Formats: structure tokens, C-alpha cells, sequence
């Protein structure tokens, strides 16, 4: 009954911002590292960002470093991705996944992001 | 302070790349370290007090006469030796395109941790033979990248034999890359032949591990020979040592092993949060 559900995508302009949410359920959220991955047009699943259980240590793919911030609210079983200074190449379906190591057994349905 | 660290890396990568296109890259690099500011502070002042270990940053630190990690970088991965020694023997080999190649081969067992920004692995090898690679990573491409590096580093003849054209890769100054980086660049471009000819084997499905097939899909039943993916993650301090650096930004330890060069500096970077002013 692990369930991941992404929220917050949309159609936005370069320079804009969005905040993705992922509500988790069916597991003790506080005890798992969590990650964001994405599938851009034409490509496979690419890792974006990871965050450890406590929330203190984070990791980003170079192409989003300094623009995106991953965070989590363990009280509310929620993972976030603040996407600032959006670029056309950030266009992708963004997915929440359990853990930080591939292959990911548990992935949400995705939330579409289109920067145009 | 992570904003400083990340701005430092971006500035250092840009400087190393620009200094590579000059008749005296070391001199150019040092001038650019002295002329660059980050958030309104001279880069030299930051380098002298900042603990970041990243390839471009450590090239700049070496240029300034400062200690860096004793580990060497290959394919972007920091290799920490945990067994065996550094002694090597030259051998001329013949690629799958009938091009000769002079490589330096260590004889005997060695063991390394490979630490990359998006994958970590344990590598066990013998003379021109991969014994075991256990790798964890953030996504499929990141694990594939670690596997490619480890097959090249193994120096196995299967890998030499999978080369399918001439090897004429260069750096940003159009200077030819050394043999192992020739091999690395070739397979980084396309690893299909290498993966298809490497070999597969049946696996014991054990908890936290999974096989990985030549098309880079996970498999409970088979895997590239000697290779396994860790789903739970490979575990992983810094020994800082005095180093030298030559005119072309090759950094060497006291025994003369090359630790870093411009070819080990990532071609990508983040976005700075502190303003970088060059020259």
C-alpha cells in the first residue's frame, strides 16, 4: 500500500517558479530518503534531487543546482521540490520516488511541468 | 557554507577550462584565481580556507600550493585504493579497429572505492581483469557511467576488443588524450558494443542487490559478468597530501602518480548563488 502522489505541475514561462508536492502514505515516511526524478521529452528517467530521512542533507543534478531546492515535512508526510528560475529544458514529467538508489520500486504517477 | 562551496566549484570549473586553452595553463590559471571574486571576495582567499574536494577546486588548490585529497580521479570518480599497490608495467595492445595502444598495467590484486557525484561503487580487480563491481547510483545513466568507467579501468581485453573506430579524442586545446582517456571517451560516447560483448552470468537473487543487463535494464536472473547493482547503497576520511602540478595542470602526488587533470573536470555545472566576477 505504498502510495506516492505528485502535485503542483503546470504550464509556465521561463524565469517562473513552481512548487511540486508529493504526499506519501503506506510506509513510515520519516525513515526513508526520498528523491525526485524526471522524464523529459525524448529521454529516459533522470534523477533530479535526493534528500535524506531527517531532511538535513541534500543532493542535486548539476543542471538544477542553485535553482531547485528539495525539502520535506516529516510531520505531514510530504516531499517538496521548489523549482525557481525555470528553463525550457526543465520541461518534463516529474516523479516522486522512495529512496535514493536506482532501480526505484515505488514511483508516483507524475506531475507534468512545461516551461515555454 | 554550501552556497560558497557551490559557487567555488562553478568558478573553478570555468577557470580550469579557460586556462586549458593557453601556452601556459598553470600561469593562466593562477592569474585567473587571483583576478576572480566570488560574492565580492577574492577566490584565493576562499580556496585557502574552504574544505571542498572537487576536481577543478583541487586543481586550483594544487596550483596555490595547498594540500588536496590523495585519491585519484578517473572518469569523474574519486578512486580510493583499499588494497594492492601502484606499480605498473607498460604493454602495447591492439584495439578492435587495429590501432595500437600503449597502456600501463598494474599486476596483482587491487581494490578501490569509486565515489562519484551520482554513483558509488566497490571495484575488485586483478591484472587486466574485472573481478567484481558493486555499484549504487541515482539513476540508470549514472550506474551505466560507473560501469563504463570500471570496465575501462579494468583494462580487460574484452574492452580493448570492443573499440570500434580510431581513437583521436582531444582536450579543449585539441591535444590528444592519454590512452585510458581515449578508451574512456570512446565508450562514454556509445557503450553498446562494450556491454553486448562483455558477457552475462546467472545471479543469486539476494536482498538489496539486483542484476543489470547489457541493455541496462534490471534483472533478477542475470547480469553483466562481475557486475551487481546495490539497491540499498554502497557505504563509504580524507587524507590530505602535498602535491605538485605541472604546466598543463596535471597534478601528481609525491610518488608521481597523476591524481587530477583538466580531463577529470566535469563539463557541466550548477547555477551560482553568489555572483562570480572573472577578470
Amino acid at each position: 500500500q505504498v502510495q506516492l502522489q505528485e502535485s503542483g505541475g503546470g504550464l509556465v514561462q521561463p524565469g517562473g517558479s513552481l512548487r511540486l508536492s508529493c504526499a506519501a502514505s503506506g510506509f513510515t515516511f520519516k525513515m526513508y530518503a526520498m528523491s525526485w526524478v524526471r522524464q523529459a521529452p525524448g529521454k529516459g528517467l533522470e534523477w533530479v534531487s535526493s534528500i535524506n530521512s531527517a531532511g538535513g542533507s541534500t543532493s542535486y543534478v548539476d543542471s538544477v543546482k542553485g535553482r531547485f531546492t528539495i525539502s520535506r515535512d516529516n510531520a505531514k508526510n510530504t516531499l517538496y521540490l521548489q523549482m525557481n528560475s525555470l528553463k525550457p529544458d526543465d520541461t518534463a514529467v516529474y516523479y516522486c520516488v522512495q529512496g535514493r538508489n536506482w532501480p526505484y520500486d515505488y514511483r508516483g504517477q507524475g506531475t507534468q511541468v512545461t516551461v515555454s | 557554507n554550501d552556497d560558497v562551496d557551490q559557487s567555488l566549484i562553478i568558478a573553478a570549473r570555468n577557470i580550469v577550462r579557460r586556462a586549458t586553452v593557453s601556452t601556459d595553463p598553470l600561469a593562466s590559471l593562477l592569474e585567473m584565481c587571483h583576478s576572480t571574486q566570488i560574492g565580492g571576495i577574492r577566490m584565493v582567499d576562499i580556496l585557502r580556507q574552504n574544505p571542498t574536494e572537487e576536481q577543478a577546486v583541487d586543481i586550483c588548490k594544487a596550483a596555490m600550493g595547498l594540500r588536496i585529497s590523495s585519491s585519484f580521479s578517473f572518469g569523474g570518480f574519486t578512486f580510493k585504493r583499499t588494497s594492492g599497490s601502484s606499480v605498473k608495467k607498460e604493454e602495447e595492445v591492439l584495439t578492435g579497429n587495429l590501432q595500437t595502444l600503449k597502456i600501463r598495467v598494474h599486476e596483482g590484486y587491487e581494490e578501490f572505492t569509486m565515489v562519484g557525484r551520482r554513483a558509488t561503487a566497490i571495484l575488485r580487480k586483478a591484472t587486466r581483469r574485472l573481478i567484481q563491481l558493486i555499484v549504487s547510483g541515482r539513476d540508470e545513466q549514472s550506474i551505466a557511467e560507473a560501469i563504463i568507467v570500471a570496465m575501462v579501468f579494468s583494462q580487460e581485453d574484452c574492452m580493448i576488443k570492443a573499440v570500434r573506430g580510431d581513437l583521436n579524442f582531444v582536450n579543449r586545446a585539441n591535444q590528444r588524450l592519454n590512452p585510458m582517456h581515449q578508451l574512456l571517451r570512446h565508450f562514454q560516447k556509445d557503450a553498446k558494443v562494450l556491454f553486448q560483448n562483455w558477457g552475462i552470468e546467472p545471479i543469486d537473487n539476494v536482498m538489496g542487490m539486483i542484476g543489470i543487463l547489457p541493455d541496462m535494464t534490471p534483472s533478477t536472473e542475470m547480469s553483466l559478468r562481475g557486475v551487481r547493482v546495490s539497491k540499498m547503497g554502497v557505504d563509504e576520511s580524507t587524507e590530505r597530501v602535498v602535491v605538485s602540478i605541472d604546466r598543463f595542470l596535471r597534478v601528481r602526488d609525491q610518488r608521481g602518480n597523476v591524481l587530477l587533470s583538466p580531463e577529470e573536470v566535469s563539463e557541466t555545472q550548477g547555477t551560482e548563488r553568489l555572483t562570480i566576477t572573472y577578470s
